[PDB]
């Protein structure tokens, strides 16, 4: 959806 | 990477593969990098130093293999290439080995989030994990220091951060290592980063997030005893990063 830095 | 396992980009969705084009038709791999925000990738200045012609590099996001394509990959041109003023190399170390590439796709866009494209987090000003933390490094570099080719599948391995006191020991790197670098090794010197891994990330968990703690920079040999890999200490470059990613 949008970026969530750090998430796989 | 010496050791490690083979992985897919879904396990490192912020890893970027940077290539250089040649007149003749080949495009070759240069270095790894990580996505920090939709339009910015961070890598290492020594990867661009001998050929600072931004129009000859290609950056790919979502790539699990080196020369064949992955479904979901995105291709970009380097719109801005910011190298570090005060970058120096000596017989082993590179100082201020950090660089920023602003990417643009042929349609004028930046990266888009997918299951194979995600940003990695930055640390907070000068804040690092403690030595001992296991961090993971990833990339397409050599599997043995004697290889002359790079693997075609992405690799990853786990290494632990060691202390400056341990790395600055005379029989390790002495003073070649400074407060702006981090050293990480495998307890049993079995896995490490090697040539072809420069510019890719060292990721550790800081306050709950997977953060880009270091950039693969240099090391003597690969996985040699008392020869840790050295990484650019990103927590000490946050001012510089901000200055250009505002
Ligand atoms: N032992 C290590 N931890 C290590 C890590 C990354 C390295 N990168 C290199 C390296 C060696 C020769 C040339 C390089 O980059 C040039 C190729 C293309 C751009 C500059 C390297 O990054 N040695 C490396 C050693």
């Amino acid at each position: 959806l949008k970026f969530q830095c750090g998430q796989k | 990477i010496i050791g490690g396992e083979f992985t897919t980009i879904e396990n490192q969705p912020w890893f970027a593969a940077i290539y250089r084009r040649h007149r003749g038709g080949s495009v070759t791999y240069v270095c790894g990098g990580s996505l920090m925000s939709p339009c910015w990738v961070i890598s290492a200045t020594h990867c661009f130093i001998d050929y600072p012609k931004k129009e000859d590099y290609i950056v790919y996001l979502g790539r699990s293999r080196l020369n064949s394509n992955t479904q979901g990959e995105m291709k970009f041109e380097v719109e801005n290439l910011i190298l570090h003023k005060d970058y120096s190399a000596d017989t082993l170390a590179h100082h201020n080995d950090i660089a920023l590439l602003k990417i643009r796709s042929k349609e004028g866009r930046c990266a888009q989030p997918s299951r194979t494209i995600q940003t990695i987090c930055l640390p907070s000003m000068y804040n690092d994990p403690q030595f001992g933390t296991s961090c993971e490094i990833t990339g397409f570099g050599k599997e043995a220091s004697t290889d002359y080719l790079y693997p075609e599948q992405l690799k990853m391995t786990v290494v632990k951060l060691i202390s400056h006191r341990e790395c600055q020991q005379p029989h390790y790197y002495g003073s070649e290592v400074t407060t702006k670098m981090l050293c990480a090794a495998d307890p049993q010197w079995k896995t490490d980063s090697c040539q072809g891994d420069s510019g890719g990330p060292l990721v550790c968990s800081l306050q709950g997030r997977m953060t880009l703690t270091g950039i693969v920079s240099w090391g003597r040999g690969c996985a040699l005893k008392d020869k840790p890999g050295v990484y650019t200490r990103v927590s000490h470059f946050l001012p510089w990063i901000r200055s250009h990613t505002k």
